[PDB]
């Protein structure tokens, strides 16, 4: 259980790093406080934010029920 | 992917080499010589019927319907030749999340074939040949799920694959023994080679899905008829044979699963010779009036016997 | 949002190979006080960013943990975890006669104890970190309560209709 | 490739269309086995494959008894394609314009819409779920219980026995 | 008020206010007294039966039962109208500055001619 | 309902209650709130003071808020052809 | 995959239907009729109700599938769930089941 | 006898598959309720775990110690 | 017939009782189809040309309604969650919600199968089930009385008693005429649920014993006016009394019980300060006094429907409350301005 | 959100093919069967995206319940055909 945070954990820091290079000089981006107005609790949902990039890792990730290895 | 492929060309050949049989086994019942002349033992003459019927036969119907007709052959293969990738063997093709499911439903959407055919021809003749099919398979749908869910419940779950490991000491015969005699009756819900049967047989009525049919597409039909029979019994070998398991060596388990599913093979054609059409009528009064509550009471029974001695997955 | 720090906690983290962990059961036995705590923690807070402290500590008793097996009786732990990965997913079944020679080549050490059973579910608590138990995600009770009076009505002198 | 479910999703429409342009309960009984089927593979590819089958089950079973009334009763006098058709094949083609016009602005940017809300891509979240459970896993893994709803288990029976008896009537 | 935030969901009885005191022998219960021998008049209209008044002594019945509904029906008539009270009664003195009192004035007003 | 049921009981209705064996909903956290703020009667009848646990719970389910926002960042980077261009996995 | 499973079965079906299609040609006379298999011109042209027989019968398998879909639940339910509870619910589908198919006995149709 | 043993031939003689029906039904309703074995089958499913364990805190409780073997709580036991 | 129709009678009652008692949005949906199941073999019963082309119209123009129900209890799971009867939250949802129930008490547009329904029944037993069938929907517009749009509500008040009011003038079948009466009481009923939800039930109460006497009535065989016309001069002369007395209640007077409902909808309304709104529900009413004004023709004068038959032997109908409640629907004036409260 | 919106797009077309008639009166059996079809879909992607377990067992209901004003209509569909000889929209006697 532990593995499937630290595997999060990672995947938020790349998130972060890659927001701050696509938005420098015109868009408006704060990315401070989140969507989320309660700030509280705090929920992971690391489906649709996870993994930004990349297709052959995604598809993989996704689809469990599909093909299911 | 190759074991797809792996999976279609040596059935089809098994579904080939079954016409041997349909005429050997079924002529020394009759007391009368099968296949002698085309091969050694007439082996030569299953698979010069797919030179004879595909190559040179042409016809195409006449009033005919639009693009339907033709659908139809592709219906017949392409839903009963899929059946074969749920099967558990000794390794399954896409092991399901659940087994049976996908068994069951295929099973039912396989039916759709002699029924499509029915408006292949805009004439009334062949529609009749498709009304008695409706009939001769509706009414047993209801307890193939039936005996079904008593020997699920019984062992493990919807999974194909929890049905070999289940029998590690004796086979589901003994326990469900009046479920097992109803699988020799249940089986033939489809358009099967049979004496219970349906309405694809000649005898007193019209030949349905093959009277509107050519030789192409009405050869492509007794490829995914005739490849069903084999399915049921291979399907009755999972839920009530079992014999042995052994992860470890394959070969001990494919040679003894392939002799219990030949001595089920021999049985229906056992079956086809032996007794008369149960007509159209009378085959509705076999189940729903006499077998129905029979079924339910035995289910009725199934679910009580994990309560009363424990018998959870 | 404030995430994580860069360095990440557990330096040189998890096994190398999965199947080995099912294989052995005996990670429930032994070295269960910093798991159990992390498990307490994170239960009570469901935040990770908090109880990631106590998960450190998880990561570095599962090295050590994995460590005085390939010290001690490493060839009957290797031909155990061969047999588990040439079958599906057994995990017990057709492997219970290669576990004899198993369990008992650890028994010689003091580190080996069966799991008979189950768990059961056992509840200890031996670190608290700042008690922790009221937090939860509420900001706002909302106005408390409505405002309600009780006294008893005596029976209210004429009806409010136009006939009375 | 990315997309699973939005691929079947314009199939699931495609044979939606012959119900409003009425084809005949023949090429129209075709598409709950065309649509619908790959109407299945929408809920199995989410999750769930009890749920998902289950479809199957009737929708097909179900089907075969209004097959029982396709060649009888009432539409047995021409079959009447949906190509042939003047005032038939008019509503599918302005059928299509309502489906195939609709994936031209999915392509590139938020698509357009009638309703309020924005459709946007969605590859990644489409499947909008985590792992979390493991054992005993999904939520449709568990899905049919007589626990709990014991109230909707006699409402039900009541239901299935009173159909028999009113048909009866009516018969 | 149409939903109940004090009193408990479904019941027929009032119970948890009970006093309130029912009324003894009311005007209004001789005029539903009098609807239930009403309706002993007209059954022998219906049914063809000699004399309205005179006739069978069935008409017990009719006047015994919509006294007996009626008396329930009076008693939360009652109490309904006194929760009613209650409630407003209540609501006045929680907030205070809601109402406001204003007395003796003396104010011009425009007089209407012929 | 006009009228409710008594003693016997027969909800398992409303979302965030006793599972069906040990199983969360997804939704678990920003359900809790909902029942927290919505518990008395002047809450849900004014409609202002749980306009805050509302709007949190209408990102949950619809997602709609995060929808927009994951819009905008894979827009920038199909804009961005052949100028400014990292990819670090 | 289930996907590239179900269609390298369903492609090469149709791949075999031209085989068969192309292949043997030569004349196509008008020589093919309507009725066939047994000859003679069709006297009931095109299509006509018929109908009837079974009507009954058809329609209580659309009722009955509902609840054996409604059965399937047995096997795969009872594993978390407290079975006492259960005997008394998961039974009483299957009792009603037999009442309804009871009522089917006194006069069943025309079939 | 008037209907006990003069009655129950004649389901025999004609449609004699109507005996099976209610006899094999009729016990499947008796039997789970007289017989004492039943109970059992209720204790291990309520034994084996779906989800994972639950640690609670600790502060003054009885029957309830460390993960390792030890007599704590329960324990099933009920046969081997 | 003789056992199992008293039971479908039942799943009726205990139908009502699902939509009744509930809190989930499938159960109310299941009390529905409880419903749909058990009027229809009512609906037929004798078996007739007319009754198969009313029972389909019922079917049809009832079932797809409850569909669009079902959508609105979808767009309760795709917003707002959590599946309970109380609001609908948004306005997207409301107006495929209103639109059903409109189908069954609503009326102004979709008015249509009700005069074919009424018609089509054999039995004047069969009457009473469509009367009595409204109390269900209603149960369920008591408690989403909020976020509904107002403007898509009124209109279908409004605009209903115009078309009860102008649809009944041109009907001398006395099925047809009720049919008609029913969609004029039931645009009453969807006005008072923006405008304070109490004595909307009461609005019931008024309307099911005014109605289930009216057909009780007509126990002695009639389904036209001049049929009806033919009970004074042939058959009982003080039953037309009682016709009288319950036909001039039916049409909104102060002597009589039928004017409660006018006179807290209009007061409750007045208090949320409308004027021009029910102005206009007061002239429409007297469209509503027209067919009942005809209908007192059949009991008031000579009209000579005499014929040659003659009956001479008593008749022994059933009668469920042709006798309790009449007195109830006659002179509850004194005894009704404190019953309001008693409602609810 | 996204996929939501290709299955509502469905549900218009079929509560069209409920309001139009032609001819026979099969079209409307099938658009019944075909309206709970599209509502079933509907009810499967809302519960098992934001997890219910509890409330998955509600669309089973709703798949049983699906069939079961279906099964009715088109038993009522039979009787029609007795009284006259095929079954039409177009052929009707009442006012």
């Amino acid at each position: 259980l532990q593995a499937e945070k630290d595997r999060r954990v990672l995947q938020m820091l790349r998130e972060n790093l890659e927001e701050e290079a696509t938005v420098m000089k015109d868009x408006x981006x704060x990315x401070x406080x989140x969507x989320x107005x309660x700030x509280x609790x705090x929920x992971x949902x690391x489906x649709x934010x996870x993994x930004x990039x990349x297709x052959x890792x995604x598809x993989x990730x996704x689809x469990x029920x599909x093909x299911x290895x | 992917m190759i074991n797809i492929l792996m999976l279609i060309i040596p059935i089809l050949l098994a579904v080939a080499f079954l016409t041997l049989v349909e005429r050997k086994v079924l002529g020394y019942m009759q007391l009368r010589k099968g296949p002698n002349v085309v091969g050694p033992y007439g082996l030569l003459q299953p698979i010069a019927d797919a030179i004879k019927l595909f190559i040179k036969e042409p016809l195409r119907p006449a009033t005919s319907s639009a693009s339907m007709f033709i659908l139809a052959p592709i219906m017949a293969l392409g839903l009963a030749l899929t059946m074969w990738i749920p099967l558990p063997m000794p390794y399954p093709l896409i092991n399901m999340n659940l087994g049976v499911l996908f068994m069951l439903a295929m099973s039912s959407l396989a039916v759709y074939s002699i029924l499509w055919s029915g408006w292949a021809s805009n004439s009334k003749y062949a529609l009749i040949g498709a009304l008695r099919a409706v009939a001769q398979t509706i009414s047993y749908e209801v307890t193939l799920a039936i005996i079904l869910l008593s020997v699920l419940l019984m062992s493990g779950s919807f999974t194909l694959s929890t049905l070999i490991t289940t029998q590690e000491q004796m086979w589901l015969i003994l326990p469900a023994w009046p479920l097992a005699m109803m699988w020799f009756i249940s089986t033939l819900a489809e358009t099967n080679r049979a004496p219970f049967d349906l309405t694809e047989g000649e005898s007193e009525l019209v030949s349905g899905f093959n009277v509107e049919y050519a030789a192409g597409p009405f050869a492509l039909f007794f490829m995914a008829e005739y490849a069903n029979i084999i399915m049921m019994n291979i399907f009755t070998a999972i839920l009530f044979l079992g014999t042995s398991h052994n992860p470890h060596m394959p070969e001990l388990y494919t040679i003894n699963f392939t002799i219990k599913s030949l001595l089920l093979t021999m049985s229906f054609l056992w079956i086809r010779a032996s007794y008369p059409r149960f007509r159209y009528d009378q085959l509705m009064h076999l189940l729903w009036k006499n077998f129905l509550p029979l079924t339910l009471a035995l289910c009725m029974w199934h679910v009580s016997l994990p309560i009363l001695t424990s018998g959870i997955p | 949002e404030l995430p994580s720090l860069e360095d990440l906690k557990v330096q040189e983290v998890k096994v190398s190979s999965s199947v080995l962990k099912a294989a052995a059961h005996h990670y429930g036995a032994q070295c269960d006080k910093p798991n159990k705590e992390f498990m307490l923690c994170r239960w009570e807070e469901k935040d990770p960013r908090r109880c990631l402290e106590e998960g450190k500590l998880v990561n570095q008793c599962a090295l050590e943990f994995f460590r005085q097996i390939k010290r001690h009786c490493a060839e009957p732990f290797t031909e155990y975890w061969t047999c588990i990965d040439y079958s599906g997913l057994q995990l017990f079944r057709r492997c219970r006669k290669q576990q004899a020679q198993f369990d008992e080549c650890v028994l010689d050490k003091x580190x080996x104890x069966x799991x008979x059973x189950x768990x059961x579910x056992x509840x200890x608590x031996x670190x608290x970190x700042x008690x922790x138990x009221x937090x939860x995600x509420x900001x706002x009770x909302x106005x408390x309560x409505x405002x309600x009076x009780x006294x008893x009505x005596x029976x209210x002198x004429x009806x409010x209709x136009x006939x009375x | 490739m990315l997309y699973i479910v939005f691929i079947l999703s314009v199939i699931f429409v495609m044979g939606f269309v012959g119900f409003s342009s009425k084809p005949s309960p023949i090429y129209g009984g075709l598409g709950l086995i065309v649509s619908g089927g790959v109407g299945c593979g929408i809920v199995l590819n989410f999750g769930g494959s009890f749920l998902g089958l289950m479809v199957f089950l009737i929708y097909l079973g179900g089907m075969m008894v209004v097959f029982g009334y396709t060649t009888a009763m009432a539409t047995e006098q021409y079959p009447e394609i949906w190509l042939s058709n003047k005032a038939v094949l008019g509503a599918f083609v302005t059928g299509l314009l309502m489906e195939f016009f609709m994936v031209y602005y999915v392509l590139k940017d938020k698509e357009v819409e009638v309703v309020f809300e924005f459709n946007g891509l969605g590859d990644w979240v489409i499947y909008d779920t985590g792992d979390s459970g493991f054992f005993s896993e999904e939520a449709m893994g568990i899905a049919a219980l007589y626990s709990y709803g014991t109230w909707l288990v006699i409402v039900t029976g009541w239901s299935l026995l009173i159909g028999v008896v009113v048909i009866m009537e009516i018969t | 008020x149409x939903x109940x935030x004090x009193x408990x969901x479904x019941x027929x009885x009032x119970x948890x206010x009970x006093x309130x005191x029912x009324x003894x022998x009311x005007p209004r219960l001789a005029f539903v007294g009098f609807l239930g021998y009403c309706s002993g008049l007209i059954d022998n209209a219906i049914r063809r039966r000699p004399v309205l008044l005179a006739g069978l002594h069935r008409q017990l019945l009719y006047i015994t039962s919509f006294v007996f509904v009626g008396y329930y029906l009076l008693k939360r008539q009652d109490y309904m109208y006194a929760v009613r009270d209650h409630d407003m009664f209540s609501y006045i003195k929680s907030h205070x500055x809601x109402x406001x009192x204003x007395x003796x004035x003396x104010x011009x007003x425009x007089x209407x001619x012929x | 309902q006009k009228r409710l049921g008594v003693d016997l009981d027969r909800w398992m209705t409303i979302q965030s209650a006793e599972q069906p064996h040990k199983i969360p909903s997804r939704c678990h956290a920003f359900e809790k709130e909902w029942i927290e703020c919505a518990h008395g009667i002047g809450s849900i009848r004014a409609e202002k003071e749980c306009k805050i646990e509302f709007e949190d719970f209408r990102e949950c389910l619809l997602r709609q808020k995060t929808m927009k926002r994951l819009h905008a960042i894979r827009r920038q980077r199909e804009k961005l052809i052949k100028e400014g261009k990292y990819t670090p996995p | 995959n289930l996907m590239l499973a179900l269609l390298t079965n369903f492609t090469l079906a149709t791949l075999l239907v031209i085989i068969a299609f192309w292949l043997p040609q030569l004349n196509v006379y008008s020589e093919k009729t309507s009725p066939y298999e047994c000859g003679f011109d069709p006297m009931g042209s095109a299509r006509l109700p018929f109908s009837m027989k079974f009507f009954l019968v058809a329609i209580t398998f659309l009722l009955f599938d509902l609840e054996i879909a409604l059965l399937l639940p047995l096997p795969w339910a009872s594993q978390t769930a407290n079975l006492n509870t259960m005997l008394t619910m998961a039974l009483f589908l299957i009792i009603l089941l037999a009442v309804s198919l009871a009522y089917e006995w006194t006069q069943k149709g025309l079939e | 006898a008037e209907r006990v043993a003069a009655f129950l031939k004649n389901v025999w003689a004609k449609e004699p598959v109507l005996v099976a029906s209610f006899a094999i039904a009729g016990l499947a309703v008796i039997l789970p309720t007289l017989s004492p074995y039943t109970k059992y089958s209720l204790m291990i499913n309520x034994x084996x775990x779906x989800x994972x364990x639950x640690x609670x805190x600790x502060x003054x409780x009885x029957x309830x110690x460390x993960x390792x073997x030890x007599x704590x709580x329960x324990x099933x036991x009920x046969x081997x | 017939n003789p056992i199992i129709f008293i039971i479908i009678l039942l799943t009726i009652m205990l139908g009502t009782i699902i939509v009744m008692i509930s809190s989930h949005w499938l159960l109310v949906w299941i009390g529905f189809e409880m419903n749909m199941l058990a009027i229809i073999p009512i609906m037929m019963k004798n078996h007739n040309p007319r009754a198969t082309e009313a029972s389909t119209k019922y079917f049809l123009t009832q079932s797809t309604a409850s569909m669009l129900l079902m959508m609105a209890v979808i767009i309760n799971l795709m917003f707002s969650g959590q599946w309970t009867v109380m609001k609908l939250f948004n306005p997207m949802a409301s107006m495929l919600m209103t639109m059903a129930l409109a189908m069954k008490l609503g009326m102004a547009p979709f008015h249509f199968w009700v005069p074919e329904v009424t018609q089509g029944i054999p039995l004047s037993s069969g009457l009473i089930l469509l009367t009595w069938q409204k109390l269900a929907p209603m149960s369920v517009l008591y408690q989403i009385f909020p976020s509904i749009n107002l403007n898509l509500i009124l209109t279908l008040s409004v605009l209903s008693i115009l078309i009860g009011g102008w649809g009944g003038l041109n009907q001398t079948q006395l099925r047809k005429i009720m049919a008609y009466s029913s969609i004029a009481h039931m645009g009453w009923m969807t006005a008072v649920l923006p405008y304070n939800p109490t004595m909307t039930l009461l609005n019931l109460i008024i309307y099911i014993i005014m109605t289930s006497t009216m057909f009780t009535m007509f126990m002695a065989n009639s389904t036209t006016t001049t049929l009806s016309l033919s009970h004074t001069w042939n058959k009982t002369p003080i039953m037309t009394v009682l016709i009288l007395a319950t036909l001039l209640s039916m049409g909104g007077l102060p002597p009589l019980s039928g004017f409660m409902p006018k006179w807290m909808i209009i007061q409750e309304m007045t208090k949320n300060n409308s004027i021009i709104l029910p102005t206009f529900m007061a002239i429409t009413a007297l469209l509503n006094l027209y067919f009942y004004m005809r209908l007192t023709y059949s009991t008031t004068l000579t009209m000579f429907p005499s014929t040659n038959n003659m009956k001479m032997k008593w008749q022994f109908p059933l009668m469920k409350k042709m006798t309790f409640l009449p007195t109830m629907v006659v002179l509850s004036t004194m005894m009704l301005p404190l019953t309001p409260m008693l409602s609810v | 959100s996204m996929v939501y919106m290709n299955i509502m797009m469905a549900f218009t077309v079929s509560l069209v093919g409920l309001l139009m008639y032609r001819s026979h009166l099969m079209s409307s059996l099938l658009c019944l069967e075909g309206m709970m079809l599209s509502l079933f879909v509907m009810a499967a992607l809302t519960i098992l995206n934001s997890h219910f377990t509890l409330a998955s067992m509600m669309p089973i209901i709703l798949l049983v319940f699906a069939a079961c004003e279906a099964a009715l209509g088109l038993s009522l569909l039979v009787m029609v055909s007795n009284t006259y000889g095929t079954d039409y929209v177009q052929n009707l006697n009442l006012l």
